[PDB]
């Protein structure tokens, strides 16, 4: 399952 | 033991195209999904037959999270330009890897969550899944941001929970493919390179998984021996060979040793005209 | 097909400069240019651009829907397929509209905000542009009402990629390629997901404090305005800013932010009543 | 920026037997950045129907791609792979050795 991703 | 991995690549290419995002998903050495922002689908697509039974709720949910990643990592290219004070005119690469490993019993062993910018390590979730490794000064800012957002706690919960539970579901749904082991089919070739020397090559073909050990020995001692990178045959199996240069008349002294998950006992190969 | 791109921007003011580049077959090659559906009819009497096409003094006549064809000598036709279209929009032809955020410019992460473009000028369409973005401006029809023309741009759900500086433009019914002067910029700021600070009275000043390494803290009252202070480390690994109380109002909220991320703030602190 | 030249391997999916349909593979790996141009050649001429895998990379961040096409090997024709990359001034040509 694809992960949640966040900004740099 | 088994592994799940997502690999995503975002590239800027000013003047040659619009920024492109490509993500691929693997279970062990088998690719099963892909997303390409340069496609008219704009959906996450199946790439292995055993994942195609998943219902529309799966494809809706996955496309949503990966399009979100697409937008997020494309913006991360503009932020990196500011952090590093780089021109708008340059081409740049941003890569991410995510996933977990599980044991035979079906339990968590390791998790991963890493980025790189222009080919060099940027930030990485450490082994304990609680803190971040920042490679340079730009990545220290992202680390300070992600601590403030408690990112490590969310990825830790995802990597130990949803990631592992998904791998476990995938392994059963594609069991006959993902839990198969195709043993290596082996052969040896002899080519003279000179009057005094010849090349002996041990060949391994048709093997899954792709983890393998090809080793050469003279009279029993390890002879570190040319060794190509394991390569895909294109049908889901893999190939590799190892070669050594041998004095003419000493071919019987050399033996090739093969270790693979599909072989109950290690193979010993010996040349024979 | 080649890749056509305008640099620096396909949205360009009269008198500015824009260069059309035609990447065909791994180089900015010699190419011809085509307008509208006349893709078998090259513009400017078939000129073969050698590197790029720089239209240094941009006029309204420059506005249009362009395509390029790169030179392909060992081809039956000698030229490539038609490229992607690039629409050059020239601005500064009317007086600027106004741009307003509803309910306001601070937008919580995951929620929506309306960027309403409006003017006393009876614009047929409105164009919303995020500064620095290569993508085409969002287009909306101008709703006419009580002598004002207006359009509601919906932005969301809010993430950091949508925060930043926005401008909007108007066009008339007969001059769509011709845009108004750009409206005054509006800064949209996303709050969160960075953890909210603590806001308290000094046991007088109002303190914004977090274990999180915010480098700036922002104080906001319910009425509206904006005070900023740099964070200082002290009292137990806490990053905090003390805001002088002043020597008659209440209900203040605090946000943390980081350097080189001007439009990304933390979740607001809990509301504090100041007597 | 880190630039890594590609490793190239040219090989068949199955062991070559003259007259029997097979797959010709060009596996490029170890390269960075990701922009790469790969062609399969028959007697020096590019083969038109050539498919390729989705772009992926290794733990060391290096990219790898598999290019492949359906072919029937003969004794006469000589197959090869041509690779271009920002690290190469001119394309590198790797011949298929059936020996
Ligand atoms: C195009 O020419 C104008 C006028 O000489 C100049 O202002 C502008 O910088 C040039 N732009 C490019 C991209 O060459
Ligand atoms: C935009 O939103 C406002 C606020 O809800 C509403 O009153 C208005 O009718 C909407 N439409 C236009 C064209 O302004």
């Amino acid at each position: 399952r694809y992960p949640l991703t966040f900004g740099w | 033991s088994h592994s799940m991995r997502y690999f995503s690549t975002s590239v800027s290419r000013p003047g040659r195209g619009e920024p492109r995002f490509i993500a691929v998903g693997y279970v062990d050495d088998t690719q099963f999904v892909r997303f390409d922002s340069d496609a008219a689908s704009q959906r996450m697509e199946p790439r292995a037959p055993w994942i195609e039974q998943e219902g529309p709720e799966y494809w809706d949910e996955e496309t949503g999270k990966v399009k979100a990643h697409s937008q997020t990592d494309r913006e991360n290219l503009r932020i990196a330009l500011r952090y590093y004070n780089q021109s708008e005119a340059g081409s740049h690469t941003l890569q991410m890897m995510f996933g977990c490993d599980v044991g035979s019993d079906g339990r968590f062993l390791r998790g991963y969550h890493q980025y790189a910018y222009d080919g060099k390590d940027y930030i990485a979730l450490k082994e304990d899944l609680r803190s971040w490794t920042a490679a340079d000064m730009a990545a220290q800012i992202t680390k300070r941001k992600w601590e403030a957002a408690h990112v490590a706690e969310q990825q830790r919960a995802y990597l130990e929970g949803t990631c592992v539970d998904g791998l476990r579901r995938y392994l059963e749904n594609g069991k006959e493919t993902l839990q198969r082991t195709d043993p290596p089919k082996t052969h040896m070739t002899h080519h003279p390179i000179s009057d005094h020397e010849a090349t002996l090559r041990c060949w391994a073909l048709g093997f899954y998984p792709a983890e393998i050990t090809l080793t050469w020995q003279r009279d029993g001692e390890d002879q570190t021996t040319e060794l190509v990178e394991t390569r895909p045959a294109g049908d889901g199996t893999f190939q590799k060979w190892a070669a050594v240069v041998v004095p003419s008349g000493e071919e019987q002294r050399y033996t090739c040793h093969v270790q693979h998950e599909g072989l109950p006992k290690p193979l010993t190969l010996r040349w024979e005209p | 097909k080649p890749f056509l791109s305008a640099w620096p921007s396909a949205v360009v003011p009269r008198g500015g400069h824009v260069t059309l580049r035609c990447h065909y077959r791994h180089r900015f090659n010699n190419f011809m240019l085509y307008k509208e559906d006349r893709i078998h009819v090259p513009i400017f009497h078939g000129r073969l651009f050698q590197e790029s096409f720089n239209m240094s003094p941009v006029t309204t006549a420059h506005a249009g829907n362009y395509t390029c064809r790169g030179s392909h000598p060992h081809s039956p036709t000698g030229w490539s397929a038609a490229s992607n279209p690039v629409v050059i929009m020239v601005t500064g032809n009317h007086r600027k509209p106004s741009l307003l955020a509803h309910p306001g410019p601070l937008v919580k992460s995951g929620e929506r905000v309306i960027l309403q473009c409006w003017s006393d000028i009876m614009f047929e369409h409105f164009f919303l542009h995020k500064e620095g973005i290569s993508k085409d401006p969002s287009r909306l029809v101008g709703q006419i009402h009580d002598g004002v023309s207006k359009a509601n741009f919906s932005i969301g759900p809010m993430m950091f990629a949508l925060a930043g500086t926005y401008r909007c433009y108007g066009s008339v019914t007969h001059t769509p390629y011709q845009l108004s002067a750009p409206s005054d910029p509006l800064d949209i700021v996303v709050t969160g997901p960075y953890e909210k600070p603590s806001l308290s009275a000094q046991p007088v000043t109002l303190s914004c404090s977090s274990r999180s390494s915010y480098d700036m803290y922002h104080l906001s009252r319910e009425g509206g305005a904006e005070r900023r202070l740099p964070a200082v480390r002290k009292v137990n690994r806490t990053f905090q800013a003390d805001f002088p109380l002043g020597p008659h109002g209440g209900t203040y909220r605090c946000f943390g932010s980081f350097r080189h991320s001007p439009y990304e703030w933390s979740d607001p602190s809990d509301p504090l009543l100041v007597s | 920026m880190i630039q890594r030249t590609p490793k190239i391997q040219v090989y068949s999916r199955h062991p070559a037997e003259n007259g029997k349909s097979n797959f010709l593979n060009c596996y490029v790996s170890g390269f960075h950045p990701s922009d790469i141009e790969v062609d399969l050649l028959k007697n020096g001429e590019r083969i038109e129907k050539v498919e390729h895998s989705d772009l992926s990379f290794s733990k060391d961040w290096s990219f790898y791609l598999l290019y492949y096409t359906e072919f029937t090997p003969t004794e006469k024709d000589e197959y090869a792979c041509r690779v271009n990359h920002v690290t190469l001034s001119q394309p590198k040509i790797v011949k298929w050795d059936r020996d």
